[PDB]
RNA sequence: AAUUCGGCAAGUUAGUCCCGUACCUUCGGAAGAAGGGAUGCCUGCUCCGGAACGGAGCAGGUCGCAGUGACUCGGAAGCUC
RNA sequence: CUUGCAUGAAUGGAUUAACCAGAGCUUCACUGUCCCAACGUUGGGCCCGGUGAACUGUACAUUCCAGUGCGGAGUCUGGAGA
RNA sequence: CGACCGAGUGGCUUGCUACCUCGAUGUCGGUUCCCUCCAUCCUGCCCGUGCAGAAGCGGGCAAGGGUGAGGUUGUUCGCCUAUUAAAGGAGGUCGUGAGCUGGGUUUAGACCGUCGUGAGACAGGUCGGCUGCUAUCUACUGGGUGUGUAGGUGUCUGACAAGAACGACCGUAUAGUACGAGAGGAACUACGGUUGGUGGCCACUGGUGUACCGGUUGUUCGAGAGAGCACGUGCCGGGUAGCCACGCCACACGGGGUAAGAGCUGAACGCAUCUAAGCUCGAAACCCACUUGGAAAAGAGACACCGCCGAGGUCCCGCGUACAAGACGCGGUCGAUAGACUCGGGGUGUGCGCGUCGAGGUAACGAGACGUUAAGCCCACGAGCACUAACAGACCAA
């Protein structure tokens, strides 16, 4: 799997899958990529980001 | 009218004070079954990570599945049986009859014993089977001890000793079975004795952490709303009623928490190996690299990194042994972060 | 009853206030006992997914208020773990209303589910939008 | 608020400007009722005034999760005695 | 509503906008009051140098379980433990 | 189900008495924390039934475990709600204020009603109204120093001691079966999970994290750069290790003997008889099993080796798997024990400076944007590495 944040390989028997008022699902893998997320900012924006790399 | 509540704490684990020997002594051993053996083996705690498993579990409406599991990874490299010691049976229990020791010993077991500079492996042999023959014959039980020097993540070159018992088929033959073991040099491993996939019971000495209250040592609870705040929060009512004019032993108190000798049983071995598939990027906290002889434990383990722990086939197993648990994959993610 | 297939914190307790996703008629549900629970002293008793609970109605239609219905919890904030670790939570906390024999008092659910929730009460399920 | 005799203790709100404001009433009040919006910096300017290192506004640009950014700084409504 | 054990008119009756660190109740908002506790910060606590009191004291005193006794005993009696 | 009448046990209510205390044994209710009783509410095993089944009703053995959350009321009591296997009762100075609380009773202030000529009263109501002490002894929870057993090291034994280390529920298959006109509707057994309790652990999720990195307000250091203060972080954002629970792992079966009870053989009494002798079974209860402690068990223990002029030990030195003092464990050049350095593994989020752009402005000036730059800064972890420091050396001892 992938990040739907920060792009990175979530590592197996890890992260956090929240589910959207609409049913929509995003997984993340670390606390850091839900919190940054959390603050209204996206993974674009942010140089460590590999999807912005 | 006072609601009924089951007391602060188990009365079975005490008195809780320091342990004596922090290299723990099982007080039960397995039931004498299959073919003679050494019912149990020691390792030094590693750390943790998890792996990936198929539900081996034929009546889980899983069974089949990919499955998350947490492992402790504890190291497992060779001991050495140095003797073999007899009891005999007599009207006040079991007593230590004699030994039979050998000549090569490991490079550094003169820290902590006196070497048998002369001895005679025939006179005792000959006294455990004069007593054998009278009927008189108590168990058997090798004298083991570890190599610390094989470990590097482990400071210490001093080997630890332990006394492991043998069982098996007739008196006689394990009586044999163990003389070979101990005349070649006493060298065996985990694999002699364990099998990946079966259940065994770990014993340890719990990581100590001194004096400790009774919120935290015995469960009891913290004072409530206005009783928080005048003078006490961390302090049980009382010590007792007015008659017995006593304070009894089971009132919870202060005291050392931790440092005590735990057997935690049915822990089922994930794998035995070699190498350093389940070592960590970055290295293991506090411990350092592995790589060599391990075993992959269920759950968790009593005991800090470091620590002696031992292992001995459960006595008391609440399940059938599935054998060789198929592993497809074992997590090297760092334990930073 | 039947296994959930997942690790649960309760979320809830005796006295919350949750949103009944459902088109009952009813819109705030409060949680008054959970089937089959028996805690301990000082203890509030608790409840979360997969859960069947006792309810009343706080808000929606003059008729259905001040009702005392039964319930099933479907979604909630507090993280749930699934067989391979990966935790799971939702946006808010929700309970579908039903009947005696476990199937939905209303004729549609509203917004997601959990698909924990269908190993218990297929009807309810069978009736979902959306199974996460 | 499930705590407790009781929300005790702690917390919440907060400066200023615009919009807007119920019952009742001795017409004074109720009232900051309630509820809603705005708020920084940089650039060039308009108005009041003799002028201020006084005040009121406009236009464009622009950064942060947050512009009374710290500090300072009301929680609100109802019934009865 | 009211048959008031035993209300009532300046021993004042009824009533009332505004005001209140006055008594009771309800809602929204808020929260470690609670579920159920955790980790952290600062000053003590603990060890060391110096300084240096007071309360209390018939005697004896390592106690426990029962009994007895002016009927609520570390001290009497029998045991137990030490 | 059970009147009348008759015989009792308990010491929870109430009443009686006036033995103990008036140079004071702190009140009610509550709370917290510990032990107990059985006259048993649930759970185990049984007997009868107006026992088809299913659901009951009544009775026996049985105190292992459990018996919970809320609304009014100071309440104890009791009424009420939704849950539950069930939501039993009672003793411990009506257990528990050198533990807490202080709502009630019962000080001094004030009001109402009734009574009184009045001061004032009330076994009427109401608002307000204070919680002292540095533990000598004894007791228990944990930690040491000595002596006895009479040189040392390592490994054990087990008299005794503690445990609830486990209790209970839901679901599936059995089975829409047995039973039953139908409605309705089980069990043995085997599985899966939940809950309460218990012990341990931190890979995972979560919390903290006044280590750390960043943003930004006010003020002082002339600006810039870089910094101090704003309670012991100014505030905001993220957060490593460790510690933790809200996270994760583990916690029998089976034997032996019995109670109530069901029976076998069997006599007194040729028959009958579960009993008088003898025997087969049979409880969550008893004993073992399992976990924890345990050579001071005064019968003060056992084995193997080393040593009695030398084995072993304390002090010293570098440190923690340990820790309030003490204790405990490890390493000491026959070395990786700690530090520096360099890697690796982590936390922030793109440094100063320069260059281009930049709404405008004559210009000066200019908030900010891109690049350089996964940059700059930082780490309680690991590895490499004897560069630095584990040096010199003292003492005890058959
Ligand atoms: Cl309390
Ligand atoms: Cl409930
Ligand atoms: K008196
Ligand atoms: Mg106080
Ligand atoms: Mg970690
Ligand atoms: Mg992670
Ligand atoms: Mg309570
Ligand atoms: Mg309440
Ligand atoms: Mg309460
Ligand atoms: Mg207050
Ligand atoms: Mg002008
Ligand atoms: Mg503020
Ligand atoms: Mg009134
Ligand atoms: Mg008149
Ligand atoms: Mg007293
Ligand atoms: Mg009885
Ligand atoms: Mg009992
Ligand atoms: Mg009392
Ligand atoms: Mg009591
Ligand atoms: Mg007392
Ligand atoms: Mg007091
Ligand atoms: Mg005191
Ligand atoms: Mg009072
Ligand atoms: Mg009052
Ligand atoms: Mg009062
Ligand atoms: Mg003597
Ligand atoms: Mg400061
Ligand atoms: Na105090
Ligand atoms: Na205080
Ligand atoms: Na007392
Ligand atoms: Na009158
Ligand atoms: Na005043
Ligand atoms: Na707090
Ligand atoms: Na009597
Ligand atoms: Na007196
Ligand atoms: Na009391
Ligand atoms: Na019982
Ligand atoms: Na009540
Ligand atoms: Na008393
Ligand atoms: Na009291
Ligand atoms: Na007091
Ligand atoms: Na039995
Ligand atoms: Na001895």
């Amino acid at each position: 799997r992938e990040c739907d944040y920060c792009g990175t390989d979530i590592e197996p028997g890890t992260g956090t899958m929240f589910v959207h008022k609409d049913g929509a699902t995003t997984h993340f893998c670390s606390s850091k990529c839900e919190n940054n997320a959390d603050l209204g900012r996206e993974a674009r924006n942010l140089e460590w980001t590999d999807t912005a790399r | 009218p006072q609601p009924s509540r089951p007391r602060k704490g188990s009365l079975g684990f005490g008195p809780r004070k320091r342990s004596t020997s922090e290299t723990p002594r099982f007080n039960s051993w397995p039931s004498d079954d299959g073919q003679p053996g050494v019912q149990g083996f020691a390792g030094y705690k590693a750390g943790m990570t998890h792996v990936v498993l198929v539900n081996d579990e034929p009546n889980s409406p899983r069974e089949g599945m990919e499955e998350t599991v947490p492992v402790t990874v504890i190291e497992t490299p060779p001991m050495r049986a140095v003797a073999l010691r007899a009891y005999e049976d007599t009207p006040y229990g079991q007593r230590p009859l004699t030994e039979v020791w050998t000549d090569e010993f490991h490079s550094e077991l003169d820290r902590t014993l006196d070497v048998p500079e002369d001895h005679d492996p025939d006179a005792a042999e000959e006294q455990i089977r004069d007593a054998h023959e009278a009927g008189d014959l108590g168990d058997l039980r090798l004298i083991t001890h570890t190599v610390p020097d094989a470990v590097p993540s482990v400071p210490k070159k001093k080997p630890d000793v332990m006394e492991t018992r043998v069982g098996g088929g007739s008196v006689s033959d394990r009586l044999d079975h163990a003389l070979d073991i101990v005349e070649d040099g006493g060298e065996h491993a985990m694999n002699d004795i364990f099998r990946a996939g079966e259940y065994a019971d770990v014993a340890g000495v719990t990581k100590g952490k001194g004096t400790q209250g009774p919120v935290k040592r015995w469960g009891v609870q913290k004072r409530k709303g206005k009783h928080a705040r005048q003078g006490w929060r961390r302090r049980i009512g009382n010590l007792g009623p007015w008659n017995p004019s006593r304070v009894r032993s089971t009132v919870p108190q202060q005291g050392q928490t931790g440092y005590h000798q735990r057997t935690e049983l049915n822990k089922r071995l994930i794998d035995i190996g070699e190498g350093d598939e389940p070592t960590v990027d970055g290295g293991f906290v506090n411990y350092g690299e592995v790589d060599g002889p391990y075993t992959l434990v269920k759950g968790s383990v009593p005991g800090p990194d470091k620590r002696l722990v031992r292992f001995r086939p459960a006595v008391r197993p609440n399940d059938q042994p599935r054998l060789d648990p198929e592993v497809r994959y074992v997590s090297n993610e760092s334990n930073q972060g | 009853m039947e296994a959930l297939g997942a690790d649960v914190t309760q979320g809830l307790e005796k006295g919350s206030l949750i949103t009944c996703a459902d088109n009952t008629g009813a819109r705030e549900l409060k949680v008054i006992s959970v089937h089959g629970y028996s805690g301990t002293k000082n203890r509030l008793p608790k409840a979360g997914l997969g859960d069947k609970i006792t309810v009343s109605v706080t808000k929606g239609t003059p008729e259905m208020r001040r009702q005392v219905l039964e319930a099933v919890v479907v979604r909630q904030r507090k993280p749930i773990r699934r067989p391979d670790g990966t935790r799971v939570k939702f946006e808010d906390n929700a309970a579908v209303i039903v009947d005696e024999n476990e199937d939905p008092r209303g004729t549609e659910l509203k917004g997601p589910i959990a698909r924990e929730v269908a190993q218990r009460f297929g009807s309810v399920a069978s009736a979902a939008t959306m199974i996460v």
